[PDB]
């Protein structure tokens, strides 16, 4: 019946939190809203204008981003738990496997170089090859 | 005489397209017989003679 | 010719597999892939059973 | 009546095949040869008539 | 009328952070392995 | 073939039935995926 | 690219002359703010006679922050500056003053 | 049962019920009543003037207000047309979801379209 | 079960059964160039004691299987028989029995290659077959057979995919459809049908030669008669050239697709990108001996293979810089399957950039054959294959099946296995550009560092599968509390910043593609009125 001035807590509650109510009062306060709007402006209230505008604009369902609310937050915990549970396992497994190698060791660098100063190889650049102990 | 409600799929009418298409098919059959003919003349009087050579 | 019509009609008809023209090669074909494919591939894999387990392990 | 069957088997050219069972089949005959020849000419029995028979 | 830009001002202003995040990017990217290999026991350290 | 719904059939999966909640099935994949690595590595050394 | 403004200027006012609903408003407005041709005032004003038919005050809320924000423009003010005021007090759409201190 | 000549589209009854009789010796049967499979559908009646699968697009210069909204033809319920602009190609290729009970817009063409079927029991 | 999926004669059926085939040739592949990996994180016998020839099977397996039993059903077969005839609007394919045997000619290509595993002969000579290596003067044993029977399969499979999408392109295309209007992704898999139609004859033959001489107690190519291994590689590099270009040229296609339904624009110049696959396709025949520099031959033939290389080079960087243009001036959301997009016109660009500096005639003097290749290879593969993969997977999941999946899970495995593939494929260019050999189960103790943070890379990459096929898992199961809750998107296209909301409940997916405008799935046999474009 074109109410006036509807200065209700429905305003409030559309401006606070739209998504939490029930879906159900929607059509009711929208088609009170283009209701209003078929009279002149006659320059409406804060709440009907921020309703509105809220109504219109977005900021949830479509126009909800693909990033929340803060699940960037979870995105970076589960990569680097990610990251923790490969190097964790890949250290496990190598632990497991074990090493039976006899080179690597100092004392075998140690001779190579020497003779590669012996034999004068590589002279601009790295004689030391160990890479482990 | 199967029944139909509305239209029997009558489409596009009777246009100058089915005269189109029996010319496309006797030029088409015709252009066949006729090469095959000259084929088999020009077989007949030189090809096969060289082809026995 | 005088039987393509007639057969036409009773398999639009009867709506069955087989298609009506070969069930007794079908029936003939069907258990000889059983019979002689399975028997043949069981042997490949059951010879070699006490060949595998070759480690050749060397330290 | 025309009009909706004709719609609905013409740009259909493809009948409503029964479960054929031409694929696998094949596929085993196929296979069957395969390692049958793979067997018979270098492997443990050099038996040639059931490999024609396949 | 050319109000405001002169171009130059904002140009450099929003680039340069741009350019100089971009190369911090590429000297991250290309120092991880100089990472690993100061790491690494590469000079017996 | 126009009997199926549209919705799970296009998988050779099955909700209903309690023989697998679709972690039988899911671990016999790993099982089948699994196979060939190991069995290969099994069957002339060890793992 | 060697365009004249002046026919998609007019067919633009045509469009919205026979704004019978707010689809061809939306749809005309995104296709104008597509091209990098920055909207005439007077196109801006009709846009806005045209919200006024359809009677959607956030559409013209919309358009507004779409003008101040379309394009760089080498950050111009002052014709942003009378382009709001000129359509602002022309006939009185309040909105601008109440969304940004929100 | 037996043969059926099939002269005219609209005395045909089951696609399979007509095979086309032919000749053994003699001359060649004409291309008429003599195909087999529905073949004999499309080129009798283009021997006719029937064509099939008409390529001919639609009233792409009318923008299709709500006052007259085209019309396409497509006795199912749903329907995949659209627009390109008034010319041939216009705008990005592009085409809508008409339905039975309402209806669809091109959006950024603005051409309202329409799904028309004829009528069922 | 039987009744309908082991018996089924449709597309839509058929489809999700080739991605069910890859995705489990693909996560037991990538187990197993795991195991590969780790037995290679330190010089010795740190899990392989002894037996090289295994090492040499399971590099032969992992290359096969990567090469024509993963990836071609997947995008080839899989996408190209449930996106075609969709787009095209027709009912159903032509003769969908060559589709189906096409799919049930594939296992017995895995059993074949697992007992030939199994067996102690194996096939380790490599991916490529070249004689006399593979004839019974070194390998004997029937698994040389088995891999033979399995590749010639497989090529017939492929065969018979492109005669299906040959003709349904070809033959039965919608009225609105024309040939100045058809889309990006169906022009690549027409013009991978020609390719695939001119290069399978010549590997069926000539692999059909070399069975017979190691049948026939012959050689054609082999010296035990005269014969030369070189004609045989000619014609092994000229059928396998035109390969990566087969697969990755509907990556070129879908990418595009999403690149353009991503910017909320159309594409740049539909014509240019057309020509320039065209061309692609067409000129990937005149560098059939492009790729065996090491011989010697005439310096004339090597300059005309490096200039048609050279040639080559240009159109992937015009459709380069076209979907540079394209993703220029449009509105982004930052969607994971764009992010699978950037991946790619990034490490796939800089792989296709190193390969062509390697183009080079005289530049394989310290490259070919070595670490350096396979770090190029594997670029492109990875980029082309893998993340194009998981971009149409996640492009149209929600579509094709109904079910969503949760988009912070996508985030994250798209982070890891990015990371993963980067920190794995980077040294070994670093180990090529050195000179170290290829395909040797024990290297030197020079770039031990670099074998270890490849390894684990490996275990991250591999992580990451666990965690996709977590992912899979739980779209599969949870697609429906997913759908009505925040825990993914579910409108891939957000509204323009000009309209509201509640008129967007009619616009909710409008793209350049007909089957985002179809509901749920519907029965095989839908599409009852073709389609028509005004
Ligand atoms: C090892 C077990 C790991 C289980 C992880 C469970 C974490 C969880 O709640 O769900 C994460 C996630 C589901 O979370 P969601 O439902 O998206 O909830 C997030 C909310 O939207 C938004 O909520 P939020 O962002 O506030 O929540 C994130 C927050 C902190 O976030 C994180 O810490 C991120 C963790 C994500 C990666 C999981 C790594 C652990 O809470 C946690 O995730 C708890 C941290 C401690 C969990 C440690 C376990 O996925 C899982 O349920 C598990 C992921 C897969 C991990 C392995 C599963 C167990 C395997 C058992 C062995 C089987 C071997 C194979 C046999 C064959
Ligand atoms: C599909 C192509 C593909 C893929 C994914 C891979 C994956 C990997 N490859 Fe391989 N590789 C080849 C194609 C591929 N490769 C080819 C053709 C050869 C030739 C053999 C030769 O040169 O002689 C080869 C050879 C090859 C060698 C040569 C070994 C030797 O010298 O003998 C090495 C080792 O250096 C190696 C390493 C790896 C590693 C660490 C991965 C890791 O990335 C594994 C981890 C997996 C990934 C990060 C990708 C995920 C894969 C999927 C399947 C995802 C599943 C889901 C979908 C598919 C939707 N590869
Ligand atoms: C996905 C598969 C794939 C793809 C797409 C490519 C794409 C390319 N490849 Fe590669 N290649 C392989 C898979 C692939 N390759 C495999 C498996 C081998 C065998 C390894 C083995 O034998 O073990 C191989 C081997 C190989 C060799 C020989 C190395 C060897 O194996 O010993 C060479 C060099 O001639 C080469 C070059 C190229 C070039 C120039 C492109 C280009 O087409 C890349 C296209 C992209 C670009 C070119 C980017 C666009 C550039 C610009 C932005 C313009 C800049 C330049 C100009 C001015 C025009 N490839
Ligand atoms: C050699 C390997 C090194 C490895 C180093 C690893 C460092 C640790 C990981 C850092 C990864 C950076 C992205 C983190 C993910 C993320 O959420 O980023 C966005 C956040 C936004 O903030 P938010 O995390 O959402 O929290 C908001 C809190 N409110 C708004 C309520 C006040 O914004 C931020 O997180 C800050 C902006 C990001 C700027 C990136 C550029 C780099 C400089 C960052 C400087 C601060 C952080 C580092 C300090 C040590
Ligand atoms: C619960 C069970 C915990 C078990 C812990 C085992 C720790 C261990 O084994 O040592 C740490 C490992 C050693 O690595 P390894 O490979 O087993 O031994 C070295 C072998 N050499 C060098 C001769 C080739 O070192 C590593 O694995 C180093 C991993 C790489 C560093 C990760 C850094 C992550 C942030 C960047
Ligand atoms: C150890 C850490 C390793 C990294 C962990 C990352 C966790 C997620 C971080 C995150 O998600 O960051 C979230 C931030 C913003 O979040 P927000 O502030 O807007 O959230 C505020 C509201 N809650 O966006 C970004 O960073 C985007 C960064 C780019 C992402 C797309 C990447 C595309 C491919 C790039 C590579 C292609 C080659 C390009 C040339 C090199
Ligand atoms: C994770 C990365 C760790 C790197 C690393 O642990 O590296 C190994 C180095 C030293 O070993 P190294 O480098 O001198 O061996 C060189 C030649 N191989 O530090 C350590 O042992 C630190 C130990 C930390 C242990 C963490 C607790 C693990 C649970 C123990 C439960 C029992
Ligand atoms: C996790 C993120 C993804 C992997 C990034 C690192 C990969 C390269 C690598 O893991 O490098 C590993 C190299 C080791 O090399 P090493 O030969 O000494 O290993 C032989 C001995 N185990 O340095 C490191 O241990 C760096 C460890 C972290 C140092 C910073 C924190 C110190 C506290
Ligand atoms: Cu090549």
């Amino acid at each position: 019946a074109q109410t006036h001035a509807l200065s209700n807590a429905a305003v409030m509650d559309l401006q606070s939190r739209w998504e939490n109510m029930p879906s159900t009062e929607q059509q009711d306060i929208v088609s009170k809203l283009s209701e209003r709007q078929k009279l002149p402006w006659a320059q409406l209230t804060e709440p009907e204008k921020q309703a509105v505008w809220y109504i219109s604009y977005g900021e949830w369902g479509p126009r909800r981003p693909v990033l929340n609310k803060g699940d960037s937050s979870f995105i970076a915990k589960g990569v680097a738990a990610g990251l923790l549970f490969s190097v964790g396992l890949f250290a496990v497994v190598r632990m497991a496997g074990g090493q039976d190698a006899k080179t690597m060791n100092k004392e075998w660098q140690l001779k190579s170089d020497e003779y590669l100063k012996s034999k004068n190889a590589n002279p601009w650049g790295g004689y030391s090859q160990v890479q482990s102990k | 005489l199967p029944p139909n409600a509305l239209k029997p799929a009558f489409g596009p009418p009777d246009k100058v397209a089915a005269q189109k298409f029996k010319e496309s098919l006797m030029a088409t059959e015709k252009h066949a017989k006729d090469t095959s003919n000259m084929w088999v003349k020009i077989s007949v009087w030189v090809a096969l003679p060289a082809i026995a050579l | 010719a005088n039987k393509v019509i007639q057969l036409q009609k009773i398999f639009q008809s009867s709506t069955k597999p087989l298609w009506w023209r070969h069930p007794r090669s079908a029936l003939y074909l069907y258990p000889f892939y059983a019979i002689f494919a399975v028997a043949v591939v069981t042997p490949l894999l059951y010879i070699p059973n006490a060949i595998r387990g070759i480690k050749a392990k060397k330290a | 009546m025309t009009h909706l069957e004709r719609s609905r088997h013409q740009q259909h050219p493809f009948h409503m095949v029964m479960p054929s069972p031409w694929p696998i089949v094949v596929s085993f005959a196929l296979l069957s040869l395969a390692l049958s020849t793979a067997l018979t000419m270098h492997g443990y029995i050099g038996n040639m008539n059931m490999v024609y028979l396949a | 009328g050319r109000i405001g830009e002169s171009w130059v001002i904002t140009e450099g202003r929003r680039l340069i952070p741009e350019i100089f995040q971009w190369s911090a990017v590429l000297s991250v990217c290309l120092g991880w392995p100089g990472a690993v290999y100061f790491f690494s026991k590469a000079r017996k350290a | 073939v126009h009997f199926k719904d549209g919705v799970y059939e296009n998988i050779p999966f099955k909700v209903k039935g309690r023989k697998t909640p679709y972690a039988l099935s899911h671990f016999g994949f790993f099982a089948i995926g699994f196979a060939v690595p190991f069995v290969a590595c099994y069957v002339q050394l060890k793992k | 690219d060697e365009e004249t403004f002046e026919e998609f200027t007019a067919r633009y006012e045509k469009e919205f002359d026979e704004a019978y609903d707010l689809f061809e408003v939306q749809r005309v407005l995104n296709n104008c703010f597509s091209y990098d041709l920055v909207p005439a005032p007077a196109v801006i004003e009709k846009a806005l006679r045209a919200a006024r038919r359809v009677n959607d005050l956030p559409t013209a809320i919309r358009v507004f922050e779409a003008l101040k924000y379309k394009v760089e423009n080498e950050d111009q003010y002052k014709a942003y500056l009378d382009e709001l005021k000129d359509v602002r007090q022309e006939l009185g759409v309040p909105l601008k003053e109440e969304l940004f201190p929100s | 049962p037996v043969v059926k000549t099939a002269q005219n589209l609209a005395e045909v009854n089951g696609p399979e019920t007509l095979i086309g009789p032919g000749a053994k010796e003699g001359t060649v049967p004409t291309d008429l009543d003599q195909e087999t499979g529905l073949a004999r559908l499309e080129l009798l009646g283009k021997l006719e003037g029937i064509d099939v699968f008409d390529t001919k697009p639609l009233d792409s210069s009318r923008k299709g207000t709500m006052k007259d909204p085209i019309i396409i033809e497509s006795y199912d319920d749903y329907r995949y047309v659209g627009c390109t602009g008034s010319p041939a190609g216009s705008h990005t290729i592009m085409w809508l979801k008409p339905t039975v009970n309402e209806v669809a817009r091109c959006w950024e063409c603005g051409s309202v379209y329409k799904l028309n079927p004829v009528g069922v029991p | 079960m039987v009744q309908r999926w082991l018996y089924s004669t449709n597309a839509k059926d058929i489809a999700v059964l080739y991605f069910m085939l890859a995705i489990f040739s693909g996560m037991a592949g990538t187990a197993m160039s795991l195991i590969i990996r780790l037995e290679l994180a330190a010089p010795g016998s740190q899990y392989l004691h002894g037996n090289s020839q295994l090492f040499n099977v399971l590099v032969v397996g992992h290359a096969v299987l990567m090469i024509f039993f993963l990836v071609m059903p997947a995008l080839i077969g899989g996408f190209g028989n449930y996106l075609l005839p969709l787009m095209i609007g027709a009912t159903d394919t032509a003769f969908p029995r060559i589709n189906n045997i096409a799919f049930w000619v594939l296992p017995m290509g895995l059993v074949c290659l697992v007992t030939s595993t199994l067996v102690e002969s194996g096939a380790g000579t490599g991916w490529t077959v070249y004689p006399p290596l593979s004839s019974i003067q070194a390998h004997s044993g029937p698994s040389v057979d088995l891999a033979i029977f399995a590749l010639h399969l497989t090529s017939i499979s492929s065969l018979l995919g492109a005669i299906n999408f040959i003709v349904t392109t070809l033959n039965m295309r919608t009225n609105g459809m024309t040939m100045h209007k058809l889309p990006l992704f169906v022009w690549s898999i027409f013009i991978t049908a020609f390719l695939l139609l001119l290069s399978l004859p010549v590997l069926s033959a000539g692999i059909t030669m070399l069975l017979l001489d190691r049948n026939f107690n012959t050689s054609f190519f082999e010296v035990s008669g005269g014969g030369d291994p070189i004609l045989y590689e000619h014609l092994f590099w000229f059928f396998g050239h035109p390969e990566v270009y087969i697969l990755i040229i509907p990556g070129f296609g879908i990418i595009s697709h999403v690149v353009s339904t991503y910017s909320k624009k159309p594409v740049f110049g539909e014509i240019s990108m057309v020509y320039a696959m065209a061309s692609i396709g067409l000129l990937g025949f005149l560098v059939w001996s492009h790729h065996m520099y090491i011989v010697g031959l005439d310096a004339d033939t090597r300059a005309y293979f490096t200039s048609a290389t050279m040639i080559i080079a240009i159109p992937t960087g015009i459709k380069i810089f076209s979907w540079l243009a394209t993703i220029h001036g449009g509105s982004i959301r930052l969607a994971t399957p764009m992010l699978y997009a950037i991946a790619f016109l990034f490490l796939f660009t800089m792989g296709g950039l190193t390969g062509v500096a390697l183009a080079n005639a005289s530049l394989d003097v310290a490259f070919h054959d070595t670490y350096y290749v396979v770090g190029h290879f594997h670029y492109v593969l990875s980029m082309g294959a893998i993340f194009s993969l998981f971009a149409g997977y996640y492009y149209w999941s929600p579509q094709i099946l109904g079910l969503n999946y949760n988009e912070k899970l996508a985030q994250i495995q798209f982070w890891l296995i990015f990371i993963g593939a980067n920190v794995i494929f980077f040294p070994m260019h670093f180990l090529g550009i050195n000179g170290m050999p290829r395909r040797i189960p024990d290297y030197p103790d020079a770039f031990a560092g670099w074998n270890y943070v490849a390894s684990i890379g490996s275990f991250i990459a591999t992580l990451s599968l666990f965690l996709f096929i977590y992912i899979l898992y739980d779209q599969l199961v949870n697609g429906l509390n997913n759908k009505v809750n925040n825990k993914s998107v579910i409108y891939n296209k957000a509204p323009d910043f000009v309209e509201s909301n509640t008129i967007f409940n009619l616009n909710t997916v409008k793209s350049s593609s007909i089957e985002f405008l179809l509901t749920s799935p519907p029965a095989v046999h839908s599409f009852n009125t073709p389609a028509v474009q005004s």
